[PDB]
């Protein structure tokens, strides 16, 4: 009775402490010791094994002292002996993989657990019978106790985390990894680097997000363990995005000593299901059979009707279906896609009638889906000569000077805006002109006719981006979204076209074409949905993803009706528009002058001609086929409404022959002219903020009604308005709301 | 600062 059989730790449940270390030849083993040291309720080490490492005279001091330097040389947390024991000496635990057994087992203290060992382990396995029948150590079931983790002194620290290589710039212990530790698509950069400017869909390796905190409050005090698991999961997903990430797949990559490993394994499942629901992993164009739904059966019971089969509806439909939720999509047109619609009949090339460009591929779901599909994008070159009528290529210094001046007018507007309210908003177009004449009259500087036309060109570039003449767009709010982190990296041409992704998202889903929804009634126990021919559908929840213009036209009857607040938000945004023309030629007539540039600009002769074929795109990055695509923006959209396709073509060809005046231009052998503005179920290209409006409108439209009626679409995404990406993400957003 | 915050983990 010289020594103790009781644990130092007050409240500890261990009635019979035994020493896991047996490092000292004088180890107390399971008998009496001066003091029992507590790592967990199930794990202790005696005073002499403590001293074996902690005392300068003992034979373990060497090792401990070295570890302590490293722990300090690429680590930040305190290197006590308890920390050393949890990181270096604590025996590993591994779960038997026999389906009928599944018992946890302690490995002998010299065996170093690896993924391979964890993957295939079953009771009794040693490098050099009836092992599964032996009872499971009692301390294992203990780990499930609510207080077990509170009785655990130091948080776990993962070893050889898949996330480690992507996290070199951090101290491993701040991201749940062990300091004592020693080709991914370039577009996958899920982790912020230390002190780096904001970018879209990026997370801090060392801080829990709002939603994470909300779902896992028990970690607000200490996130170490959560962060490590979440980081490991993200790294695994992006390491192989072509298959579903499962707990079985994650478990072998969780390497840490002691019973706590059991806690980590049991936690990785909850975290993984949270990441899946929010759409962080197991997403994109990944598809899974009935046998393999991504969420447990408890999310499964409920039904959804999704209205619209564009990127937004299809994203949500894909997500929900993958979750195991019963989904039905109703599409008005005779095709899926919405504002994604590819013409695949041009020999050797795919020409988008709608979207075909990706602005910022880093962390972009579109770039992820390309990886999953094994398709390539073409990054745009920089050069874009501004060609005049007829023939002269504008001096680049004139291009850069007027660009500089145009952005200048924008800066001053961003100053004038700082003290105005929505009630005081003025059209961007008006305020620009005004600032221009002001500046002109101040410093008498005058611009050449060509300078004024090049400015006309740059102005047209903003009208294109807004989908409207600037006299309808808000000076206060035109660029509201820039407030949020935007997608970094390459701007590309989706050569194969967005349709490839649309089709994958749609494959195997219950989709009803030519079924235009007319009535939505959510006043009863289930949502009653009625099409224009009187066909009835019903489900517990309904997701609306129709274009902004269709909400403004009130094409769908809501009962109860949308709120006045919602109607104001809906009416405060503009239904922006542009159209495209695509021309096929017998040969690449522009090669001599264009010299391999992806696109070239067309200087407007006069303000009146602004936006009329402002830019031409060479639609084959391989420089082999001959297809040009051009855009009609701003006022020019109007002037084309009353013309038939043949007439639009005439003016394009005439424009081209002016642009290439000093040479012959062959006749086109195939073309299309888009009519988005008069497509009855679309009537637009993309949204923008009208004068008097706020970026807040996007949130307000996005707001669900009574957790019964939900909304998605490009016009509901405040961070990323307008884009296929933003539309897709809004659909993922709603799928997460709905699945909860 | 929501000039950093992940769009998908900021919905509450
Ligand atoms: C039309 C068009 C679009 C673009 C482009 C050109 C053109 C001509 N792009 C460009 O050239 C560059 C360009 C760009 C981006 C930002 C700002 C300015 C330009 C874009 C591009 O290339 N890249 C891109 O991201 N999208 C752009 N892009 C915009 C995107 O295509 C759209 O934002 C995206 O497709 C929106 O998806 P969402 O899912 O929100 O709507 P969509 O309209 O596709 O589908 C809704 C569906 O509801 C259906 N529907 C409507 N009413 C009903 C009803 N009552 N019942 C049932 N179904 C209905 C309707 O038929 C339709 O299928
Ligand atoms: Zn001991
Ligand atoms: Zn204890
Ligand atoms: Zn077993």
């Amino acid at each position: 009775p010289l020594g103790s059989r009781k644990c130092e730790k007050a409240g500890c449940t261990a009635t019979c402490p035994v020493c896991f270390a047996s490092a000292s030849e004088r180890c107390a083993k399971n008998g009496y010791t001066s003091r029992w040291y507590h790592l967990s309720c199930g794990e202790h080490f005696c005073n002499e094994c403590f001293d074996h490492y902690y005392r300068s005279h003992k034979d373990g001091y060497d090792k401990y002292t070295t570890w302590k330097k490293i722990w300090t040389s690429n680590g930040k947390t305190e290197p006590s002996p308890k920390a050393f024991m949890a990181d270096q000496q604590l025996p590993y635990w591994v779960q038997c993989t026999k389906p009928e057994c599944r018992k946890w087992r302690q490995l002998t203290k010299e065996i170093q657990l690896t993924p391979q060992i964890a993957k295939t382990y079953r009771c009794g396995m040693k490098p050099n019978s009836d092992h599964c029948s032996l009872p499971e150590d009692l301390r294992v079931l203990e780990v499930s106790n609510h207080w077990w983790y509170s009785m655990l002194i130091l948080p776990p620290l993962l070893k050889d985390s898949v996330a480690a290589p992507l996290l070199s710039a951090y101290y491993p212990d701040c991201v749940g990894m062990s300091p004592s530790c020693t080709g991914m698509n370039r577009y996958f950069q899920p982790f912020y680097q230390p002190n780096e400017c904001g970018k879209a869909l990026c997370v801090r390796p060392d801080v829990m997000e709002l939603d994470e905190l909300y779902e896992f409050p028990e970690y607000s005090r200490d996130p170490t363990m959560y962060l490590a698991l979440r980081n490991l999961i993200l790294a695994l997903w992006y390491t192989n995005c072509k298959e579903a990430l499962t707990p079985q797949k994650c478990i072998p990559h969780i390497i840490v000593r002691g019973l706590v490993r059991i806690r980590c394994v049991q936690e990785v499942e909850r975290i993984l299901y949270f990441m899946t629901r929010k759409g962080l992993i197991n997403t994109g164009v990944l598809s899974v059979g009935a046998d393999q739904y991504l969420l447990p059966k408890d999310y499964h019971n409920k039904s959804v009707i999704i209205i619209g089969a564009g990127p937004a509806g299809l994203a949500a439909a894909r997500q929900l279906h993958n979750f195991g939720i019963k989904v039905t999509v109703l599409e008005a047109k005779d095709r899926i896609g919405g504002r994604v619609w590819d013409d695949k009949s041009f020999k050797g090339v795919t020409v988008g009638r709608g979207a075909q460009i990706v602005n910022g591929c880093i962390n972009n779901p579109v770039a992820l889906m390309c990886e999953q599909l094994g398709i390539s994008m073409h990054k745009f070159g920089e050069r874009c000569d501004l060609i005049q009528e007829g023939g002269r290529i504008t001096d680049p210094t004139i291009d850069k000077r007027m660009d500089f001046h145009f952005n200048a007018l924008l800066d001053v507007v961003s100053e004038w805006r700082k003290d105005k309210t929505q009630l005081q908003d003025v059209p961007l177009g008006e305020k620009i002109e005004e600032i221009y004449k002001a500046f002109i009259k101040e410093s008498g500087i005058q611009f050449s006719e060509l300078e004024g036309q090049v400015l006309q060109f740059h102005l047209s570039n903003l009208e294109y981006a807004c989908g409207s003449n600037l006299h309808q767009v808000s000076a206060r709010s035109w660029d509201h979204n820039e407030f949020f982190a935007q997608f970094a990296g390459d701007h590309t041409l989706l050569t194969p076209g967005y349709s490839v992704i649309i089709e994958k998202l749609a494959e195997g889903l219950d989709i009803q074409l030519k079924s235009p929804v007319q009535c939505i009634d959510y006043s009863g126990d289930e949502v009653q949905v009625t099409t224009t021919d009187g066909t009835g559908y019903s489900a517990q929840k309904v997701l609306v993803t129709v274009p902004l213009a269709l909400l403004q036209k009130g094409a769908i009857q809501f009962n109860p009706p949308l709120s006045e607040k919602k109607m104001k938000a809906i009416n405060s945004l503009g239904a922006g528009i542009i159209e495209k023309i695509a021309l096929q030629f017998p040969y690449r007539f522009w090669d001599s002058k264009v010299q391999g540039a992806d696109f070239f600009g067309h200087v407007p002769p006069s303000a009146s001609k602004r936006g009329l074929f402002a830019v031409f795109y060479d639609m084959d990055p391989q420089k082999k086929h001959s297809v040009l695509m051009s855009v009609i923006a701003g006022e020019a959209v109007a002037s084309v409404r009353t013309l038939d396709d043949k007439q639009v073509l005439q003016q394009c060809m005439a424009t081209l022959r002016e642009l290439f005046k000093e040479q012959e231009v062959p006749d086109p052998t195939k073309y299309f002219v888009t009519r988005w503005s008069t497509d009855p179920w679309i009537q637009m290209a993309y949204s923008f903020v009208k004068t008097g409006g706020s970026g807040e409108a996007y949130d307000i439209i996005a707001e669900d009604i009574q957790g019964t009626v939900f909304f998605a679409g490009e016009a509901t995404n405040r961070h990323f308005p307008q884009t296929v990406t933003g539309a897709y993400l809004s659909g993922v957003r709603e799928a997460s709301k709905i699945a909860a | 600062d929501p000039h950093f915050h992940h769009f998908l983990l900021s919905q509450t």
